[PDB]
């Protein structure tokens, strides 16, 4: 037998037969590294989603942007309430941003540890908050 | 007399329409070991002799006591019991595996895998082999090191969540580590096409980084570290 | 019976066994060209080799310039002239030349400075035919060799087309008119049986540590081959002699390596005092299996205890440097912290004398071929073969050297595969079995599936464990072993009263340890029996009131004016142990030691001398 | 004897690194010609971001054909629709700029 033919006896096995998954999403115990690569993902999709909306809207909504400025001023531009969204912008951004050096860092080879691993993790979380308030009240 | 209450993961494929199913198994302290295959061959030899699972060494140098215990995966007979009696420790299989029966997970694809990888040295002239020891400089055997001391016990592929989702055709941590065993051994000719049987985008480049494989590592090693090492190689060699 | 479907398998070999020699027996037959078989209980991986930790023996002169010679003549001098000395020979100088070949299959050996293979020191090894003082030719792939020897066996075993039965109980021979056919396995997974024939077959299966309550060995180390040669009325050699390890922890069994004592470890007493050089000053703590254990059981019936209860000794690497115990011994280093809670590097390892070896086994040509007594005489069993620990070709005799089981595996493994490609070809004639054979087999495993007794499988084990390892200890007296014989025999009439819970099909890890109670209960007959009837202090079997050694002459002094006894008179004899499956009934007969060389004037016959270090 | 999964890697690592560089530079100096470079990058490393999701979580032979066409139908009007807008309206630089102090 060869390599190539027990993985295909495998499948062909187990499937066919009433054998369960072992739970895993269910049962695993999370960590800092663990939820830090789901964000990455999530602010990855988001941020993926919102430059398409940006660029999507200029060819099909019509008008310029100056118009749908102007559209927006409609509301009270509060503060604090201006600034939630403003902050709801970046803050997805920057994490991703400071997550992606991080991965990136890696990908080099180096800060790969258990130790490192949760310190860097911390940085990066930290970065994140103080360049999001940071950038808002710019 | 101190009680330690266990939750085990339990399915009988003989029984008919047996969904899996959790039961409690309460053990006396005093009279057991400090471990937790110490725990389930105390079990499976007084109160409930059904309870199938796999050991051996009982030492922590063989691989076959590999489960997940409280949401990580580790060898039973090195993992030590929690002494805090209020807390009830959860033993599961090795994560998004088909099961067997009870604890006991179909690792031939796993197995499988290590086969595709070739983990055997291959020389470019075989014909002079069995009558002269092949040197390596003793540095060249500190390269070695962290990579060689894999068990095979499957924790921590079994703990990477891609290799969950893409099992068929992601070889996985231990896989990968042991590719790279044979890659950066100075005695191995066949470096650069060990590098171009990985030249599809699930056999190596499904990993992520997740980390997910060295934290759970019941030997400690650090197969991600590898993996983004032959990622390195995979960019740089030539021809 | 109608109840378990039988599929059966044409191979042109079937080995038995996936530890060391299980696994080179079985690829070097595929690489000789033959269609070869594997059988397993365990992934080849899980088998015990793995666990070995210290090395294995060649003469390379890697270190100083050595001598396979040398190397002959320790494992001889160790083997107290029980070992046979034919099989000695075939080893040794296969030594240098079996490893070479491990390494270039890419087992990752420490190195040295020039880069060749690192050898180290170990017990009871001498250059210049013990006088040259310490020698150096334990090669070690650092503290993990065992692993990395089965790892590196194990794919380069994949290399070949060998069909691997992996986790596949083996339950007897197949055996027909004398001729051994095969082996008829339980398949774990399925439930079903599979009667796998072939021309020859090879039992790789290792020892029956699990025996005795307190052993090194894994919880899989169970004698199964040796059984399933009993179960055909086929003797067994030597069982009484039973290796105790001196050096292994006293929680969980569990064993550090004897190169704790080759790089520079030391042995420590109630005062403090180096204790091993009171009893062996030449060889010091370095020294044999048989006479270490010895001191440290012996030791603590003085009073001189050293544990909490004191019970254990102790094994100390207080000294030694930090750097040292990083490179030459990190599997160790991790191993006493689990199980002990011991830092290496401060504190002193707490050690207890516990079962190691059976160099005890089928018997076995120089040629690996098995061997049954007829007239007096010897006679090859046509087509079984058995190699390793699970064998005894009596190239360890009555005791063990310091790390030669590694070698043990690797080169008897390779001359069953040998012995095979010599003797027939790929493609012969694979003789046919009765459409009804093995079915006893089959019906012993259905009576164990719905047994229902009043004694459960667990509590039988730790009866028979706990008996052994009182009456059969390190030291023994006849009045202690008459007992512990009737009582042992007693509890084979117990397996009737048998209980079995798991009743399924799939992975009845209760009915396969059942099955294994039978052959560890076989296997206990044989040792206890055995071990009573020799009246004599050899090797690792020592009796209180039969402290002489007794030979064929007075060794002690000058070969001349002395008549020979007779052979049937003293112990300088191999025990075959026979034993009646349905009485349990032990009866024992004695064949010769074999003390001529492959060759005379390459390797000079070591004759009988005093054993003592 | 192509290398084509290596390259990609490589690729993406490339482009990540880029438009790491271009967004301090986009704030340092905000042009047309920073605009384009940055609707140059900031689709290309999320089209085959979202490819790397896409061959993750896509099991089937007929959906990652669908999936990776979709995707790629996205990607090309994300790069049209930001080119629009860098020649026609403000551009990138100008409209972050003007939504900021608002
Ligand atoms: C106990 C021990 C011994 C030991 C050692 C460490 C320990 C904990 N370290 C050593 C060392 O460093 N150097 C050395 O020279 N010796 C050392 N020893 C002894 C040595 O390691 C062992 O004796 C040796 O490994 C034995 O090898 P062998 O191949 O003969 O046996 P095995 O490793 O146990 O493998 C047996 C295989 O056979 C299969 N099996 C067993 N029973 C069955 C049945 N029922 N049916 C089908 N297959 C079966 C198993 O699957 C196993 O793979
Ligand atoms: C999700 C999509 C991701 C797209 C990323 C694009 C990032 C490019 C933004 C760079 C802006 C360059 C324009 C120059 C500029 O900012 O004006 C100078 C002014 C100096 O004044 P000053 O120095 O503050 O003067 C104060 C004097 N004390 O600086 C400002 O006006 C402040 C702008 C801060 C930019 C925040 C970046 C966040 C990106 C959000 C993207 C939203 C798109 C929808
Ligand atoms: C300049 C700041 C950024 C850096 C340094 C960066 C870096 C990275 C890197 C290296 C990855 C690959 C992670 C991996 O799978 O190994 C990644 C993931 C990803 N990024 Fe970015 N990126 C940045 C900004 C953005 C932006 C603006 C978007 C939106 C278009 C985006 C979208 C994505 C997507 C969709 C993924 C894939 C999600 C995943 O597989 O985890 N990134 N980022
Ligand atoms: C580890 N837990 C239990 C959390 C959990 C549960 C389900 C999916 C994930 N994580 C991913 O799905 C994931 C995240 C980032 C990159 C790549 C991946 C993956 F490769 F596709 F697997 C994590
Ligand atoms: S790398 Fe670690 S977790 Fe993975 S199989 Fe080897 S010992 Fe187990
Ligand atoms: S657990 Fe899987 S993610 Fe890659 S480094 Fe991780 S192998
Ligand atoms: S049984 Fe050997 S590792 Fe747990």
């Amino acid at each position: 037998t060869t390599a190539k033919e027990e993985m295909e006896r495998f499948w062909n096995k187990n499937l066919g037969s009433n054998r369960p998954l072992s739970p895993h999403i269910t049962i695993y115990r999370w960590s800092l590294p663990m939820a830090m690569s789901i964000c990455h993902r999530g602010t990855g999709i988001a941020l993926s989603a919102g430059v398409s909306l940006f660029g999507l809207s200029a060819l099909l909504l019509p008008g310029n942007f100056e118009s749908h400025l102007e559209l927006v001023k409609s509301l009270c531009l509060g503060p604090t309430l201006i600034y939630t969204a403003k902050f709801g912008i970046v803050f997805p951004l920057m994490y991703h941003t400071w997550n992606g050096i991080r991965h990136l860092i890696w990908d080099l080879g180096k800060g790969l540890t258990i130790p490192q691993l949760t310190q860097s993790g911390v940085v990066v979380l930290i970065l994140t908050v103080l360049s999001s308030v940071g950038l808002a009240a710019m | 007399p101190r009680i330690k209450k266990f939750a085990i993961y339990r399915w009988d494929p003989d029984k008919t329409g047996d969904k899996p199913h959790m039961q409690t198994y309460e053990i006396d302290l005093n009279n057991c070991g400090p471990m937790v295959l110490d725990a389930l061959i105390k079990i499976k030899n007084e109160i409930d002799s059904t309870l199938t699972f796999r050991r051996s060494c009982r030492e922590g140098i063989c691989g076959s006591c590999a489960m997940n215990i409280n949401g990580g995966n580790t060898l039973a007979c090195t993992r030590r019991i929690d002494t805090n009696l209020d807390k009830v420790s959860k033993i599961y299989p090795l994560p998004h595996m088909y099961v067997i029966k009870d604890l006991v997970p179909d690792l031939s694809n796993f197995y499988a895998q290590y086969k595709s990888i070739e983990p055997y040295l291959k020389k470019k002239d075989e014909s002079q082999e069995g009558k002269q020891q092949y040197l390596q400089s003793i540095e060249e055997r500190e390269k070695l090191d962290g990579l060689y001391e894999c068990i095979l016990c499957a924790c921590c592929s079994t703990s990477c969540p891609s290799y969950w989702w893409n099992g068929d055709k992601y070889l996985g941590p231990a896989v990968l580590m042991q590719a790279y065993r044979w890659m950066i051994d100075s005695r191995d000719d066949f470096t650069e096409e060990r590098l171009a049987k990985l030249q599809d985008p699930f056999s190596l480049y499904r990993c992520h980084t997740i980390m997910n494989c060295t934290g759970t590592c019941p030997k400690g090693l650090n197969p991600g570290k590898a993996i983004a090492e032959i990622k390195k190689m995979m960019a740089t060699y030539k021809e | 019976s109608t109840q378990y479907p039988v599929v059966d398998h044409e191979f042109d070999a079937v080995v038995v066994g996936a530890g060391g020699a299980g696994l080179r027996a079985a690829f070097g037959l595929s690489e000789a060209g033959f269609n070869t078989a594997c059988v397993t209980k365990l992934f080849p991986t899980r088998s015990h080799t793995v666990a070995a930790q210290g090395g294995i023996n060649a003469a390379l002169g890697n270190m100083e310039e050595d001598n396979w010679r040398w190397h002959f003549y320790d494992t001889v001098k160790g083997s107290d002239w029980l070992g046979d000395q034919d099989a000695i020979h075939y080893m040794t100088e296969q030594a240098p030349a079996s490893v070479v070949e491990l390494e270039n299959y890419g087992m990752p050996f420490s190195r040295t400075e020039d880069g060749k293979i690192y050898q180290r020191a170990f017990g009871g090894q001498s250059l210049k035919f013990g006088k040259g003082g310490q020698a150096h030719r334990c090669c070690c792939v650092a503290d993990r060799t065992g692993h990395s020897l089965l790892h590196t066996l194990y794919g380069r075993s994949l290399r070949y087309d060998t069909s691997y039965f992996v986790e596949y109980f083996a339950l007897d021979l197949l055996m027909e008119n004398g001729e051994c056919r095969g082996v008829i396995a339980l398949c774990i997974e399925d439930g079903s049986i599979h009667r796998i024939r072939a021309r020859n077959t090879v039992v790789a299966t290792g020892g029956y540590g699990r025996t005795y309550f307190s052993c090194t060995s894994a919880h899989t180390s169970t004698g199964d081959g040796t059984a399933m040669v009993t179960r055909a009325g086929l003797p067994c050699q030597d069982l009484e002699f039973v290796q105790f390890h001196p050096t292994g922890i006293y929680g969980a069994g569990c064993l550090i390596t004897e190169g704790c004592r080759g790089e520079g470890g030391i042995l420590i007493n109630s005062q403090g005092e180096r204790f091993m050089e009171r009893y062996a000053p030449v060889a010091k703590d370095l020294a044999s299996r048989d006479v270490v254990s010895r001191s440290m059981t012996l030791e603590i019936r003085e009073g001189r205890g050293c544990g909490p209860e004191k019970d254990h000794v102790y094994l100390q690497l207080h000294h030694l440097p930090p750097e040292q115990l990083a490179v030459r011994l990190p599997g160790i280093s991790e191993t006493a912290m689990i199980f002990a809670g011991v830092d290496v590097t401060k504190e002193p390892i707490p050690v207890l004398p516990t079962v190691h070896y059976n160099m005890g086994g089928i018997p076995t040509n120089y040629k690996g071929q098995v061997l049954r007594h007829v007239n007096g005489q010897d006679q090859v069993v046509p087509g079984l073969y058995a190699c390793g620990e699970a064998a005894c070709a009596s190239v360890h005799g009555a005791n063990r050297l310091g790390a030669n089981s590694l070698l043990d595996l690797v080169v008897f493994g390779r001359a069953c595969a040998l012995s095979i490609a010599e003797s027939c070809r790929p493609g012969d004639k694979v003789p046919s079995i009765k459409p009804n054979a093995g079915e006893e087999s089959v019906m012993n495993l259905d009576k164990l599936r719905f047994a229902n007794g009043t004694i459960r499988t667990s509590e039988l084990r730790l009866s028979m464990q706990k008996s052994m390892q009182s009456h059969a200890a390190v030291f023994r007296v006849g009045s202690v072993l008459q007992e512990g014989c009737e009582k042992i025999l007693r509890l084979y009439g117990d397996l009737q009263h048998l209980k079995t819970f798991d009743r399924g099909m799939v992975w009845n890890t209760d009915l396969v340890e059942t099955l294994e109670l039978q052959n560890l209960m076989l296997c206990a007959l044989q040792t206890i029996y055995g071990a009573e009837a020799r009246k004599e202090s050899r090797g690792a079997h020592a009796r209180e009131d039969f402290k002489e050694r007794v030979d064929e002459y007075d060794y002690s002094k000058p070969i001349q004016g002395q008549q020979k006894k007779p052979f049937q008179e003293h112990w300088r004899k191999h025990t075959l142990s026979y034993v009646d499956v349905k009485t349990g009934k032990v009866s024992l007969e004695y064949r010769p030691v074999i003390d001529k060389t492959l060759n005379e004037a390459d390797c000079a016959t070591v004759p009988p001398a005093i054993r003592s270090y | 004897s192509s290398k084509a999964a290596s390259l990609h890697w490589t690729g993406e690592r490339v482009v990540s690194v880029l438009l790491l560089g271009l967004l301090p530079a986009a704030y340092l100096n905000p042009c047309s010609a920073m605009d384009y470079s940055l609707a140059a990058a900031l689709t290309l490393h999320g089209h085959w971001g979202i490819g790397q999701v896409v061959t993750d979580y896509v099991r089937g032979d007929a959906l990652q054909k669908a999936a990776k066409a979709g995707l790629l139908a996205l990607s090309a009007f994300t790069f049209a629709g930001l080119c629009y807008f860098n020649y026609h309206d403000v551009g990138i630089c100008k409209a972050v700029a003007m939504l900021w102090k608002l």
